[PDB]
C-alpha cells in the first residue's frame, strides 16, 4: 500500500523490485512479464506495459516523470536480493542512440535488483535499474530506463 | 503468484558511497526492448 | 548483470 521501494518475490526468491508511487507498482517487464501481483491479501493487475521500453505498471499509468537533468549525479537505490536497501551514488554517462541519448549507470547489481530506483538529488525516482549492455571487460552499464506519465 | 514486500522509503543518502564511471556509448534498442553497442 | 543484461 505504502510509497516506497518493495521487493518482487516468487513464492522464495527474489527476482526483482519496484516502486510504488501514486498508488501504482512500476517494475520492468522482464521482472513478472505482466502477470498479476499479490500484496499480502490482496492483488495487483497490470494496467500498462512495453516490452521495448521494459517497463510495466499496475493498477493505473506510468507516474514517475521526473528526468535526469544531464548534469548532476545520481543515487541508485538497489535493494539486491538478501541484502539491505542501499544508496549508491554516480555521475551517469550516457547510451548514444538514434532517437536520442539515455542517461546510463556503469554499475553492477544481481538480476533481481532490476527495477531498483534510480534518483535525483530531491529524491524523484528518474527511471528504473536493469535493462543495459555488457561491455568488453564484462562490466555492465544499465540505462536509465523512465516511462511516459 | 509473485508477491511484493516493502524494502524501504525511496530517499537520497547525503553519506552514500560514490562510484562508477561514466562511458559514452553508441547502442541500439530491438523491439525486443535489448540494448546492444554498436 | 546476469540473465545477461537483465
Amino acid at each position: 500500500t505504502t510509497d516506497g521501494v518493495y521487493r518482487v518475490m516468487t513464492r522464495s526468491t527474489q527476482v526483482g523490485v519496484g516502486v510504488m508511487q501514486e498508488g501504482v507498482f512500476h517494475t520492468m517487464w522482464h521482472v513478472t512479464k505482466g502477470a498479476a501481483l499479490r500484496s499480502g491479501e490482496g492483488r495487483l493487475d497490470p494496467y500498462w506495459g512495453d516490452v521495448k521500453q521494459d517497463l510495466v505498471s499496475y493498477c493505473g499509468p506510468w507516474k514517475l516523470d521526473a528526468a535526469w537533468d544531464g548534469l548532476s549525479e545520481v543515487q541508485l537505490l538497489a535493494v539486491p536480493p538478501g541484502e539491505r536497501a542501499k544508496n549508491i551514488q554516480t555521475l551517469p554517462g550516457i547510451f548514444k542512440t538514434k532517437d536520442g541519448d539515455i542517461g546510463a549507470v556503469a554499475l553492477d547489481y544481481p538480476a533481481g535488483t532490476s527495477g531498483s530506483p534510480i534518483l535525483d538529488k530531491c529524491g524523484r525516482v528518474i527511471g528504473l535499474y536493469g535493462n543495459g549492455v555488457v561491455i568488453k571487460n564484462g562490466s555492465y552499464v544499465s540505462a536509465i530506463t523512465q516511462g511516459k506519465r | 503468484d509473485m508477491y511484493i514486500e516493502r524494502a524501504g522509503d525511496i530517499t537520497w543518502e547525503k553519506d552514500a558511497e560514490v562510484t562508477g564511471n561514466s562511458p559514452r556509448l553508441d547502442v541500439a534498442l530491438d523491439e525486443s526492448g535489448d540494448f546492444s553497442l554498436v | 548483470k546476469g540473465x545477461x543484461k537483465k
